[PDB]
């Protein structure tokens, strides 16, 4: 999630 | 809020259309400024909004009215062209799907009536 | 003959590697998360260098081919395991970036195994 939003990584 | 046509419209075709777009993911959930690491992002965002944010409004009938669900949808598509760089990816996602917005809102019944 | 040089050259699955098994990695949908090193800093992830030592992105694996680091495909096949499994070991098993990975890596052996 979050790490692709940085938004991929975190979720 | 209410039920209306126009608003069964916004949930059953507009916002189930733009959730299954290969760009739409980044409008899931609202932006979590600490968790992603954009420190400036509420100082330039004073009213941050998304499209899971919208699709729950939606689904627990808060709207009165199409006309405020779509400003929602004009506030999450314009927060992100104001915060990011008109060359930035996310922006480019942006675009593509405010083209489809635009085209299912295109058409949507023209009058509004209470379900 | 005082220098009997020829011009450098890439071996011939060194030459497979640039330009078939890296360009389609490069072109494929998922593979936009490994175009560059990890920067734990930027991106907030906790315990990045502690946990992953020998970092590797596929921008680096291009760069190093553009400039002729290898000498064998062994090691440019080497650097993708080891940035495929930096990624499985980091991540949670059901996150998205790993099922990325994970389509990378096949298209990765099934590209290797039409290899010379």
């Amino acid at each position: 999630e979050a790490l692709l939003l940085a938004k991929l990584y975190h979720f | 809020g209410r039920k209306t046509n126009q608003l069964q419209y916004m949930q059953n075709v507009v916002v189930k259309t733009l959730w299954k777009h290969q760009f739409a993911w980044p409008f899931y959930q609202p932006v979590d400024a600490i968790k992603l690491n954009l420190p400036d992002y509420h100082k330039i965002i004073k009213n941050p909004m998304d499209m899971g944010t919208i699709k729950k409004r939606l689904e627990n009938n808060y709207y009165w009215s199409a006309s405020e669900c779509m400003q929602d949808f004009n506030t999450m598509f314009t927060n992100c062209y104001i915060y990011n760089k008109p060359t930035d990816d996310i922006v480019l996602m942006a675009q593509a799907l405010e083209k489809i917005f635009l085209q299912k809102v295109a058409q949507m019944p023209q009058e509004e009536v209470e379900l």
